[PDB]
């Protein structure tokens, strides 16, 4: 079963800057890799698709890169609206499964 | 309209129809084996095309038992229909060279 | 021949965009993939995307914000990269190189220095280095030529239009009061100056000027 | 110049042009694809040989959509150009047959 | 991604000692490899392809090494101007990346 290290658990950035969340998997898998917001009370939130690929109405400053084993989700310029938990999930084999989140902090 | 004609359109059809139907199928037969990689269905129907045409590249393949019992049908389905075609190519050839020859 | 052509400098505001361009000569093939790389001073290379000229497309790399865009005429074999809105951030010298769709960039430009600021152009100003009265002299002679006040980045110095590259080095601009100023030293016996000429030609590409400046002694 | 010599002739060229022309847009639909190794045009071209033959040592294969659908593209021509060429040789070998039991 | 790692980022060598760049690939790429000099104010100019072939108008000291995920250019007797960042390159995977480059010094 896969693997997702999301590590550091907690990221402090001020605003207006990037940020990188980072995911690592225990094995290859592609770019089957898919990245979720949750603010806090709020149910999660697709915010980019097999690694890169962008969701409709999902702000611009989101994009995703990465392949095999390593993979990052990218935000250009912060604001608050984007302080919430970030979890990465992986397709590539059975069963689905899901980092142990990343926190955005400003 | 021809028998040989017919049955190469027909085979074609049954083949689209069966990588369809085998796509469907191996990923249901796949999932829940743990490891298993047939699992989408886009990735389903690109391995169901490499199984029919034999050009099986080894990026996907079924772990289940369900899963290769798909397999197979989607390799003879694809086997059977190229065979098909082939014949169909030959009996084409055959009578024209029977026609050239005045027989 | 000179594979790949691009302009020395390019000045752009903080928050404008600018277009640098990229000529190819030589061998053209519809498999040939023009790349561009940044390089931020005394940094790596940094691969910025690439374009297939005879088909218009372009791929781009995912892991940076992407700033630039890329196009192609193929009636002019020119490639253009669009940066935009640019912050200090993206002050950089930008290489264009092609690869033939094997995998290795076989040619490289030689690159175009952009920088990002609001500062005004300014040529420089060059004056000679020549020794005073008293000093002595071995089997060589030490010259020079001061480039003082000039923004931004870079100039070429050469030592009579080329000819003259032993014994020469020019030092890293200095930066004061949005003006840079460096020096290049040249050595030559000194049986042979001032009877055969040394002249220093100061290339400053931002204000498309190129201007000379003969050594001679205080005499 | 019968028929069938000739239509094999004719997807001997065809073959090979498909397989210079999918070597150029694999290489063309799988850049921009992270991880895809089909990039360059001398293992593409390698790579459409391997697909057109069904020898699918998996050391190449698409990742992209274009890509695999070239690849359909090399598959099918690849395994109906070899059946047409067998076909060719069962004329060859009906007609000679034919002649040889005096028909 | 592959990433490429040049360590270490600084070599030091007598005149006319032989010298090795390593270069590493965090997965193993066949002979994909290509490395690069660029001296103080050039631009890079190819040295040698796919590991180990040699580039028309380079010096026969030049010489490269190596498959899989572990990679050496090497010269044989350094002089001065052999002065220079290297950088390896990949091919094997897109994107094409670079490692961070290692200084002659002498
Ligand atoms: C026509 C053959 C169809 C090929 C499907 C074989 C897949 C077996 C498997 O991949 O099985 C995978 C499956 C896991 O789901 O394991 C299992 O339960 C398999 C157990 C039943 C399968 C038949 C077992 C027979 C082998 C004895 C033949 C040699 C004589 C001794
Ligand atoms: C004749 C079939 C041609 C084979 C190409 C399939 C490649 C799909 C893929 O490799 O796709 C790769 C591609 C990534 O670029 O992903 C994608 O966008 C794929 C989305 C569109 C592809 C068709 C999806 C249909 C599967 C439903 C059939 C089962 C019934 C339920
Ligand atoms: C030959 C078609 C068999 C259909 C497979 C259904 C999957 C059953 C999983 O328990
Ligand atoms: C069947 C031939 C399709 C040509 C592929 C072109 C690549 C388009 C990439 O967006
Ligand atoms: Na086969």
């Amino acid at each position: 079963d896969i693997l997702l290290t999301q590590s550091p658990a907690i990221l402090s950035v001020s605003p207006g800057e990037r940020v990188s969340f980072s995911c690592r998997a225990s094995q290859s898998i592609g770019t089957d890799i898919h990245w979720y917001q949750q603010r806090t009370n709020g149910s999660p939130r697709l915010l980019i698709k097999y690694a890169s690929e962008s969701i409709s109405g999902i702000p611009s400053r989101f994009s995703g890169s990465g392949s095999g084993t390593d993979f990052t989700l990218s935000i250009n310029s912060v604001e608050s609206e984007d302080i919430a938990n970030y979890y990465c999930q992986q397709s590539n084999r059975w069963p689905f499964t899901f980092g142990s989140g990343t926190k955005l902090e400003i | 309209s021809a028998l040989h004609w017919r049955a190469a359109g027909a085979a074609t059809v049954l083949l689209v129809i069966v990588l369809l139907a085998g796509s469907y199928l191996a990923v249901l037969a796949e999932r829940g084996a743990p490891g298993a990689q047939l699992i989408t269905y886009p990735r389903a129907l690109w391995w169901s095309v490499e199984t029919a045409t034999t050009v099986a590249y080894g990026d996907l393949y079924p772990v289940t038992l369900w899963g290769r019992c798909v397999a197979v049908v989607v390799m003879v389905a694809g086997i059977t229909s190229f065979g098909l075609v082939t014949a169909a190519l030959a009996t084409w050839f055959v009578g024209r060279e029977q026609e050239r020859r005045g027989h | 021949q000179v594979q790949l052509q691009q302009p020395g400098a390019e000045l752009v505001k903080p928050g404008a965009s600018v277009k640098l361009s990229c000529k190819a000569s030589g061998y053209t093939f519809t498999s040939d993939w023009i790349h561009w790389v940044k390089q931020r001073p005394g940094h790596g290379l940094e691969w910025i995307g690439e374009i297939i000229p005879s088909y218009g497309r372009a791929n781009y790399n995912e892991k940076i914000q992407k700033k630039a865009t890329l196009t192609a005429d193929k009636s002019s074999s020119t490639a253009f990269m669009q940066l935009s809105s640019l912050t200090s951030e993206d002050s950089a010298v930008y290489y264009c190189a092609r690869e033939r769709g094997d995998g290795y960039f076989a040619v490289w430009g030689a690159g175009t220095t952009v920088t990002v600021s609001s500062a005004k152009t300014t040529p420089p100003s060059v004056y000679p280095l020549a020794p005073g009265s008293a000093a002595q002299t071995n089997s060589m002679v030490t010259l020079g030529c001061l480039v003082k006040g000039y923004f931004p980045e870079p100039v070429t110095v050469t030592w009579n239009s080329g000819s003259l590259s032993s014994g020469v080095h020019t030092f890293p601009a200095v930066l004061q009061s949005d003006l840079y100023t460096l020096s290049s030293s040249v050595t030559v016996p000194s049986s042979s100056w001032p009877s055969e000429t040394v002249t220093c030609n100061v290339a400053h590409p931002a204000s498309s000027t190129k201007v000379d400046k003969k050594i001679v002694p205080r005499d």
